RNA sequence: GAGCCAGCGAGUACAACCUUGGCCGAGAGGUCUGGGUAAUCUUGUGAAACUCCGUCGUGCUGGGGAUAGAGCAUUGUAAUUAUUGCUCUUCAACGAGGAAUUCCUAGUAAGCGCAAGUCAUCAGCUUGCGUUGAUUACGUCCCUGCCCUUUGUACACACCGC
């Protein structure tokens, strides 16, 4: 902690990007679209927009918990200071990333 | 397990890898990015960097 | 009316100061006189050779008077210029630092320059008076 | 692969404690974060585990990520001894 | 009983500008409500982070460039106000995007 | 070398004879009327400006324009 | 006769002192680069090779050359301890035999080998 | 400052250190013209002598010339720092020295010979008739000695 | 010698960043000390080209600075196949460049330096920046390219065609 403000910002951005990439990689089955990061004091809110919200969740805190743990491991945080949430997307068709993902899935399956 | 498996790679092209590819080619080390330029370009918008002028 | 240091056209003032110094014969010699370049880029020592040093000192004093608080590196920067570095283009490299320091020391000894807080040096009262006198003289000459 | 078995055991224990593992993609690194073993060794172990099912691996951004499946968890338990109603991150510790 | 004014600077750094402005406004409103002596929202020079990059990966074709840039917006709100009040302020008025931060020590 | 650098009493005398005449005296003008070379010419000019004879117009380094009294 | 042609040497005096002055002295009486090198951390440079050289010197036939000591460390400087012994300076191919003399003193081992084969056609 | 009055004409071209000191011009310039003295060094010498740099100085005095010669000969005896020189630090354990004429040339030759004997990379390059100080002759300088 | 004015920037705490200010050193560069995570300190980055007074005057000259030799420095584990800097010395070609051909229309051209980028160390490079700041058009299809239209076509992998 304690760096040049600009530098800090850049770092944060990089972290966000990394997170996004991870989500893209990992939550393919779940149909992930995008992340929303809110860095308040103490807690940090990581909101996730995916299609299969239930899938993302697991069975009342499992997959999400694991993800959180992984994040903590990556970025030297403690338990409590990261808070994941898996939310629905308001209109999937308006989103582009989601659509792309769907298309990819279809291709994988083997469709015209 | 072997003793000598390390030249001193403190500094230079060899030490400074990127975050994504782990390359030593076109490495943006400005503002502590540490990103091969192509990679940065691919993600720049997500990392807050936008084209204006 | 009111006599001031600025009314004199610079170069003239400097010359006057140099003359005064010469008359005094008590600015004190460094030891490197004409076995010295004056800047790291100057393929020829001072053409005046004997003297010159006094003039430089005067200039330094004037600069100090002008500014709030000045040091050695800054002075060097002010002084230095372009190296005819070769077939390569010109950089800016700073002037003779040691020489500058010596000059400063001499000034201090005289009672021109005074040590300031924060950093560097400012001006003494006697020095100021001397400067004023010089300015007056210059004005008279002009008249 | 050539592991002093104690180290391996330690690694396994750590994994169990976690319910997860995050490694670098950095060979030549003398010792891992948290565990007092070589990172390379840990990575190798993880790879081995993956090869016999158990672990799920992601290689993103010079960071290997690892999570245990039910079968994997069971295997780990067997390796250890610990019977039932235990740590990992399959369920919460209390309220968090 | 206390009324111990430590003299507290709130920094407000961000990329998104409108949001930052809104936050500042909110802060000002809060201050007004609490009725304190404060210097108004001082705005510092917008530091721009420039990354010039050859558009190409392979450096083949014409030599075209892309100046990608980041705008940093940095504001200061200097409160001549107590500790408790400062704490309260910190507690209420937090938005996403803006980096709320307190110096506290004059 | 093209000569006109050698210094003499006779030469000096001829130079003197005379400051009077010529609309303007410029180092350049002096050389080459085939007189003493550059520096020498400058020196001569300076001398001429001691006590009247040739008064100045400009005063710059190398662009030193002087003219006859009075 | 008295003085043999002229002294083969570094900065002043004669040979008799060169051979018996060890390393520090040499450094003191050497160029700037050499001094700098000496100042920096010496580990593996003057250690094994030197020993080998010494051994060679010990176990020579007397009058004839010592054994050829092969060398990668072409970065090393010719100090006076091993004047006379033959060193095989490495050039990727070949440990090129370099004979150390009273004049080769205070120069690099690598600058007596030449890695490339020099240009032909027209000099 | 002053035009040379009086008869003048005191020797066009003087001979000094087995080389041609040119008449008129200036002492420094003359020194430079000698095979081995340069500009700054020449200036220094002049300063030591105590002659004006403004004077053309082919009408120099004999004593002055002698003094100059002496200066050229000896670095250490006079006030010359002894790291301002052409050569410095040479033979086994000893002193810094330099020449300035024919002498200088001889010294240079000797140095070259020594280099050749050593068979150092530089020496080798010299022998070849090539580029000692590692400048790239892939494009540049296509004629050579 | 003296005068002496910019704008883009960038810059470290797990490292070793920018580094003023003080002393040593002709320099380079050393040292002690700071200030700065930065409209705060470096930094008014008192950058150059410029302006003033003097020295050489149109001579391969004090223009020009190459190749050279030596030493002094620094970066790094390692500097010879000079990393770079500095100090002295050497003084080569070149008196505005043929056939050709590039760039340019206003704060432009050209000059001038700075600046970050790469970077342990190296700028003749580069992306920017400001400083100084013109000449000549403000047209045309002569050339060059490109575009259309009408024409002709044994071409359609399309003139490197058939
Ligand atoms: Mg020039
Ligand atoms: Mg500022
Ligand atoms: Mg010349
Ligand atoms: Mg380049």
């Amino acid at each position: 902690a304690i760096i040049s403000k600009k530098r800090k910002l850049v770092a944060d951005g990089v972290f966000y990007a990394e997170l996004n990439e991870f989500f893209t990689r990992e939550l393919a089955e779940e149909g992930y679209s995008g992340v929303e990061v809110r860095v308040t004091p103490t807690k940090t809110e990581i909101i996730i927009r995916a299609t299969k919200v239930q899938d993302v969740v697991g069975e009342n805190g499992r997959r999400i918990n694991e993800l959180t743990l992984l994040i903590e491991k990556r970025f030297k945080y403690k338990r409590g200071t990261i808070a994941l949430y898996a939310e629905r997307v308001h209109d999937r068709g308006l989103s582009a990333v989601a659509q792309a993902e769907s298309m990819k899935f279809k291709l994988l399956n083997g469709l015209a | 397990e072997n003793v000598w498996y390390s030249h001193p790679r403190k500094f230079g092209k060899g030490s400074r890898q990127c975050r994504i590819s782990g390359s030593h080619s076109g490495l943006i080390r400005k503002y502590g990015l540490n990103i091969d330029r192509q990679s940065f370009r691919e993600k720049a918008n997500d990392i807050g960097f936008y084209k204006y002028r | 009316p009111g006599v001031s240091v600025r009314d004199v056209p610079a170069q003239d003032f400097i010359n006057n100061y140099a003359s005064f110094l010469q008359r005094q014969g008590k600015l004190e010699v460094p030891g490197y006189v004409d076995i010295v370049k004056t800047s790291a880029g100057n393929e020829l020592p001072p053409q005046d050779s004997e003297g010159w040093f006094y003039k430089r000192a005067a200039s330094v004093a004037r600069h100090i008077y002008l500014r709030k608080q000045v040091g050695v590196g800054k002075l060097n920067k002010l002084y230095g210029g372009a190296k005819n570095r070769g077939v390569r283009p010109h950089k800016h490299v700073d002037a003779s630092g040691s020489i500058n320091r010596k000059v400063l020391q001499s000034l201090e000894k005289l009672g021109v320059v005074e040590i300031s807080p924060k950093g560097g040096r400012r001006i003494s009262d006697n020095g100021l008076r001397d400067l004023d006198r010089i300015a007056a003289a210059t004005l008279e000459d002009e008249e | 692969m050539l592991i002093p078995k104690e180290d391996r055991k330690k690694i396994y224990q750590h994994l169990f404690q976690e319910g997860v593992l995050v490694a670098k993609k950095d060979f030549n690194q003398p010792k891992h974060e948290e565990i007092d073993t070589k990172n390379l060794f840990v990575i190798k172990a993880l790879q081995s585990l993956t090869s016999k099912g158990f672990v799920k691996t992601q290689f993103s951004w010079q960071y290997y990520y690892y999570t245990l499946t039910e079968e994997g968890v069971v295997y780990l338990r067997e390796y250890l001894n610990l019977p039932e109603h235990i740590f990992p991150a399959t369920y919460l510790a209390g309220q968090s | 009983q206390e009324v111990v004014i430590h003299k507290i600077r709130i920094n407000l750094t961000s990329t998104k500008v409108k949001q930052l402005e809104n936050v500042s406004a909110n802060i000002i409103k809060n201050a007004e409500t609490f009725k304190l002596v404060k210097k108004g929202p001082v705005r510092l020079p917008t530091k721009v982070l420039k990354i010039s990059t050859r558009k190409t990966p392979n450096g083949e074709g014409s030599k075209t460039w892309d100046t990608y840039e980041m705008r940093i917006h940095k504001r200061y709100i200097d409160l001549e106000a107590p500790a408790h009040i400062v704490k309260r302020i910190t507690q209420i008025t937090i938005e996403p995007g803006v980096d709320v931060e307190v110096i506290i020590a004059a | 070398a093209k000569h006109a650098v050698v210094l003499d009493q006779d030469k000096f005398d001829r130079i003197m004879k005379e400051a009077p005449t010529y609309r303007y005296v410029s180092v350049s003008v002096l050389v080459d009327r085939f007189k003493l070379g550059g520096s020498l010419a400058r020196v001569a000019l300076r001398h001429l400006e001691n006590e009247g004879i040739i008064k100045p117009v400009s005063k710059h380094s190398k662009q030193a324009i002087y003219t006859r009294a009075t | 006769r008295k003085r043999s042609f002229k002294t083969y040497s570094y900065k002043g005096v004669d040979l008799e002192k060169l051979l018996e002055m060890p390393t520090e002295d040499f450094v003191k009486l050497a160029p700037a680069r050499v001094r700098r090198k000496f100042a920096r951390g010496l580990s593996e440079k003057p250690a094994g090779l030197m020993k080998k050289l010494r051994a060679a010197k010990l176990s020579a036939p007397e009058n004839e050359k010592p054994a050829v000591v092969r060398t990668h460390l072409r970065n090393m400087i010719i100090v006076p301890e091993m004047i006379g012994s033959v060193v095989g300076v490495y050039n990727g191919k070949v440990f090129n035999q370099v004979e150390i003399r009273p004049e080769m003193v205070g120069h690099y081992l690598g600058e007596f080998s030449i890695t490339y084969t020099p240009v032909r056609h027209g000099r | 400052s002053l035009v040379v009055q009086e008869q003048g004409s005191f020797q066009h071209i003087l001979r000094l250190l087995n080389t041609n000191v040119d008449g008129n011009i200036n002492v420094v310039y003359a020194l430079t013209t000698i095979r081995g003295v340069g500009r700054r060094y020449a200036n220094l010498v002049c300063k030591k002598a105590d002659v004006d740099l403004h004077k053309r100085a082919g009408e120099l005095t004999q004593e002055e010339l002698e003094r100059i010669v002496q200066i050229m000969q000896n670095p250490t005896h006079y006030k010359i720092p002894a790291w301002f020189l052409n050569r410095q630090k040479d033979v086994n354990d000893g002193k810094d020295y330099h020449s300035l004429a024919n002498n200088l040339e001889s010294k240079l030759r000797d140095d070259l010979e020594r280099l050749k004997k050593i068979r150092s990379h530089r020496g080798i390059r010299h022998f070849w008739g090539l580029r000692v100080r590692g400048q790239h002759t892939k494009t540049t300088g296509r004629r050579r000695a």
